[PDB]
C-alpha cells in the first residue's frame, strides 16, 4: 500500500492530539471494570469523537469522513486499539466508534432519499414500529487438533464489517484440516455478536400531505440493543449502504431491484419534542416553590390556557396524570392502584379539547384514537413467519400503555368485540392469550381516559340521570368518576367566554413536565392514623346518603378515597399524610355526585 | 495450510488438566472411603444410571 | 433427568451452552444465523393418610369445633 496508507499514518500522528481530552477517558472507564471484576464479592467500548476536535484544525482529513466513509473508519479503529494496550497491558473487542456531533445539512427525512449522498454519513430521525427478533452470529471460531495438541484459527467475514466487500466464505463450519486429526473446536474462545433489524416510519407531522408514511430499516449491534421501545422518537446516524447482487444472480432479471437500502449504524438517542438531568439550581427552586401552600391551585389554573373554569375537572387531570401507587400484596393479589376517570357531555363543550393536549406532555404515553379494531389490547397472532421458522406474538397496544396513559373515544359508537376486551384489562392488569400459539401472561399498568356522548340530545334532566348512555354497567362499576358537563346559559357567563376565545388568535409547560416526573421518584407515605379516622366518618354520612339519594356507591370507592389523597400528598412532596388532603378528596366527590 | 490457519500460542492447554484428572483417583479422603468412588460401585451393578460430579468435591 | 418436568413448574435448570448449525437453505437465506439452545445438567424443582401426619388429624379430634372453627377457617377475609 504506500498511497492508500500514507494519509492513514499522517492521520495516525494527527488524531492523537484529537484525544488529548479522551485518552484519560478511554482508560478511566476500564480500570475500575478491571478492578470490580477482580472483587465482585460492564460497559461497552464507547469512544465518542466529537466534531469539534476534528473540524477546528483538520480539513483534508475532515471531508474524507463526509464524502468517502469507506477508506477511513477501519483506519481509525486499528490506530485506536493500540492505545488500549499501550495504556493497559499489565493486567491479564475492537473498540469501534460512535461519532457524535452536528452534521451540517444531512437531516434527510426518509420520505426523501438522496441522489447526492448515497454511501455517506446520514442523520435520520423518526419512530420505529417493527422491533424484530434477536439472534447471535459468529465472527471467529478457533479449531484445535486434539492429536498433537495444536490449535487453529479461523475468521468468517460477512455483510457486517460495514465497509469492505470482501470475498465471502459460503460456509458454516469446516472439518478435517490438512492432517489426519479429527478437528475439535473450543467454543469458549469462539466469539459471537448479535444482529437485529428494525424499520423506522416517518414522523407524521413534517411529512407534507401527499402520501402515507414511508420506511427504511437499520442494522445495529449489541451496544444499543433493547434500547428501542416501539414508540420512541429516535435519532440514529450511520453509513448508507447497498448490498446484494442485482441482475446476475438469476438470469433474465426483469423488474427486480437488487439493491437493498441498509443502514449499518451506531449511537441512537431518544429525544423529546426520561433523560432530563437538572442542576442544583432548578432542583432547589422547585423545593422553594414547594414551600408555598397554594401551588396545588396554581398548577390547576396554569394547565389549559384556553378554557374557562372546570377546576374540578382541571385538578382531576393533574391528579390522574401524576398517578397513584399500587402496593403489591406479598403472596396475594394486588389491588387496583390504577386510576381511571371518565367524562360525558352535550356536544361542543370542550370534552375533546383537553384530551389531545395531554398527549403533548405525555412523558412517553402514546395513545390511540379509539378506533376499535381487535388489537386494542391484544396481538392477533401476527408473526409474518419471521424469516422461515420463527413465530412472534407481536405487541399490539399494551407495550406502549405501560406506566403511561391512553385515551379512546366513542364508546357507544362501537361494536361488542372491543367491550369484552376492556372488561379484562380493567379487572386485571394483564392480558393472557393463546391464539394459535403460546399462552403468555404479559404485564401492563394502564389508565384509560374516556370520552362518550349522550344519546338523545339534551334529555339528561327530564329523565333518570342514570342509564343515560346505557352501555353495560360492567364498566361503570369499574369506573369511579362520571363528570356530567353542564352547558347552562348565563349572560355574564357567555360574555366572558366570547372575549377569551377572541383574545387568543394571535406556570410554564416544560417546568410542569419536570415537576411531575420528579414527583414519580419520591417516596410514598400511606401512613397516618389521623387522616384515616376522619375519612371513614366522611364516608359513613354519605353511606347514609348514597342509598336514599342519587347513586349507590360500593367498597371500591373507598379505595379511591385513599388513592386521591395519596396522590394529593404526592403533590405536596412529603412523607406525612396530612389532614388537609382529606378535605379536597371529600369535596371533589361531592361535586362529582351532587 | 497458509492464511492464518495457525493461532497464537495460548497458555491454557489441556494436558495440564489431563493429568489433574489423573489425580482425581483415590486421593479425596475428607469426603466411607473414596466417596465418589463409592458411587461408582452402585452403577456397575446396574440399578441407577446418573453420577453426580459436583463442584463441592472440587 | 427425563420425565421430571411439568407444564406449570416454577423451576430453574442449570446447564451448559452451545449453538447449533441449521444445515438447510444456507446460501440464499440462513447466512450466519445461529438459533442456539442450552443443554441441561441439573433440575432443582421448587414449590411442590396414617403416614406421619396423624398428629394433626388428632388436633381436630381433640379440639373438636367442627361447625364454627372450620367455618372461620376457610375464607376468614370477609365481613
Ligand atoms: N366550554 C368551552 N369553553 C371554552 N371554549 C370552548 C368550550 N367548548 C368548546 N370551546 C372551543 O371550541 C373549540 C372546539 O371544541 P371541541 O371541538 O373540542 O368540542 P368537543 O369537546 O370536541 O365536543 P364533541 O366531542 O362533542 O365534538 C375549541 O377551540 C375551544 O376553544
Amino acid at each position: 500500500p504506500d498511497a492508500v496508507f500514507g494519509d492513514r499514518v499522517r492521520r495516525f500522528q494527527e488524531f492523537l492530539d484529537t484525544f488529548t481530552s479522551y485518552r484519560d477517558s478511554v482508560r478511566s472507564i476500564q480500570v475500575y471494570n478491571s478492578n470490580n471484576a477482580a472483587n465482585y464479592n460492564i460497559l461497552p467500548h464507547r469512544i465518542i469523537i466529537s466534531l469539534d476536535d476534528l473540524r477546528e484544525f483538520d480539513r483534508s482529513f475532515w471531508s474524507g469522513i463526509l464524502v468517502e466513509p469507506a477508506y477511513f473508519i477501519p483506519p481509525a479503529e486499528k490506530a485506536l486499539t493500540d492505545l488500549a494496550d499501550s495504556m493497559d497491558d499489565v493486567p491479564h473487542h475492537p473498540w469501534k466508534l460512535s461519532f457524535k456531533g452536528s452534521f451540517g445539512a444531512h437531516a434527510l427525512s426518509p420520505r426523501t432519499l438522496t441522489a447526492q449522498h448515497l454511501n455517506k454519513l446520514v442523520s435520520v430521525e423518526g419512530i420505529v414500529t417493527k422491533t424484530s427478533l434477536v439472534r447471535p452470529k459468529l465472527i471467529r471460531s478457533v479449531h484445535y487438533a486434539a492429536k498433537t495438541g495444536r490449535f487453529h484459527y479461523r475468521d468468517y467475514t460477512d455483510a457486517t464489517t460495514t465497509l469492505t466487500t470482501r470475498i465471502p466464505t459460503p460456509a458454516i463450519y469446516p472439518t478435517e484440516d490438512t492432517e489426519g486429526n479429527k478437528l475439535t473446536t473450543e467454543y469458549g474462545y469462539s466469539t459471537f455478536i448479535d444482529h437485529q433489524r428494525i424499520t423506522v416510519q416517518e414522523m407524521p407531522e413534517m411529512a407534507p400531505a401527499g402520501q402515507l408514511p414511508r420506511s427504511i430499516d437499520v442494522i445495529l449491534d449489541d451496544d444499543l440493543v433493547d434500547k428501542t421501545k416501539p414508540g420512541d422518537r429516535v435519532n440514529v446516524v450511520g453509513v448508507f449502504k447497498s448490498l446484494g447482487a442485482g441482475g446476475m444472480n438469476q438470469s433474465n432479471s426483469n423488474t427486480l431491484i437488487g439493491f437493498k437500502t441498509l443502514i449499518l449504524g451506531n449511537t441512537v438517542y431518544p429525544l423529546h419534542a426520561a433523560r432530563q438531568m437538572l442542576t442544583d439550581f432548578d432542583i432547589r427552586n422547585i423545593n422553594k416553590l414547594s414551600k408555598k401552600k397554594d401551588i396545588f391551585d396554581i398548577l390547576s389554573q396554569s394547565l389549559a390556557p384556553s378554557i374557562y373554569g372546570h377546576d374540578h375537572i382541571k385538578k382531576a387531570i393533574l391528579l390522574m396524570l401524576m398517578g397513584g401507587v399500587e402496593k403489591n400484596l406479598e403472596n396475594g393479589s394486588h389491588l387496583r392502584g390504577d386510576i381511571n376517570i371518565l367524562m360525558v357531555g352535550d356536544p361542543s363543550t370542550a370534552k375533546s379539547q383537553l384530551l389531545r393536549f395531554v398527549l403533548n406532555t405525555a412523558s412517553l404515553a402514546i395513545a390511540t384514537t379509539g378506533r376499535g379494531s381487535s388489537g386494542v389490547g391484544l396481538t392477533a397472532a401476527v408473526t409474518t413467519d419471521r424469516e422461515t421458522g420463527e413465530r412472534r406474538l407481536e405487541a399490539g397496544a399494551m407495550v406502549l400503555a405501560d406506566r403511561g396513559v391512553v385515551c379512546i373515544d366513542e364508546f357507544d359508537k362501537m361494536t361488542d368485540v372491543d367491550r369484552v376486551a376492556i372488561h379484562e384489562v380493567m379487572e386485571q392488569q394483564t392480558v393472557t392469550i393463546a391464539k394459535a400459539g403460546i399462552h403468555t401472561t404479559l404485564n401492563a399498568r394502564c389508565s384509560v381516559i374516556a370520552a362518550a356522548n349522550p344519546v338523545f340530545g339534551q334529555y339528561d334532566v327530564n329523565r333518570d340521570p342514570h342509564q343515560n348512555i346505557a352501555l353495560p354497567d360492567s364498566l361503570l362499576s369499574r369506573f369511579d368518576l362520571l363528570f356530567v358537563v353542564t352547558d347552562d346559559i348565563n349572560e355574564i357567563r357567555d360574555r366572558s367566554i366570547s372575549e377569551h376565545v377572541l383574545r387568543t388568535h394571535r406556570v410554564t409547560i416544560p417546568f410542569l413536565r419536570k415537576y411531575v416526573q420528579y414527583a414519580k421518584e419520591r417516596v410514598i407515605p400511606q401512613l397516618t392514623q389521623e387522616a384515616i379516622n376522619v375519612i371513614v366518618k366522611n364516608y359513613t354520612d354519605l353511606r347514609n346518603d348514597d342509598n336514599t339519594k342519587k347513586s349507590p356507591i360500593t367498597a371500591r370507592t373507598l379505595e379511591t378515597l385513599i388513592r386521591l389523597a395519596t396522590a394529593h400528598a404526592k403533590v405536596r412532596l412529603s412523607k406525612t399524610v396530612n389532614k388537609v388532603d382529606a378535605k379536597v378528596a371529600a369535596n371533589l366527590l361531592r361535586f362529582a355526585l351532587l | 495450510m497458509s492464511a492464518a490457519l495457525p493461532s497464537i500460542q495460548l497458555p491454557v492447554d489441556y494436558n495440564n488438566l489431563f493429568n489433574e484428572i489423573t489425580d482425581f483417583l483415590v486421593t479425596f479422603k475428607q469426603d466411607k472411603g473414596p466417596k465418589y468412588m463409592a458411587m461408582l460401585q452402585k452403577v456397575a451393578n446396574r440399578e441407577l444410571n446418573s453420577v453426580i460430579i459436583d463442584l463441592d468435591d472440587i | 433427568l427425563v420425565r421430571s418436568l411439568s407444564p406449570g413448574d416454577i423451576v430453574d435448570v442449570t446447564g451448559i451452552f452451545l449453538p447449533a448449525p441449521y444445515t438447510g437453505f444456507k446460501a440464499l437465506k440462513a447466512g450466519l444465523l445461529t438459533e442456539t439452545y442450552l443443554e441441561a445438567q441439573f433440575v432443582r424443582q421448587h414449590k411442590k393418610l396414617t403416614s406421619d401426619v396423624e398428629e394433626r388429624v388428632m388436633e381436630l379430634i381433640t379440639s373438636g369445633d367442627v361447625y364454627n372453627r372450620l367455618a372461620k377457617s376457610i375464607a376468614p377475609e370477609i365481613y
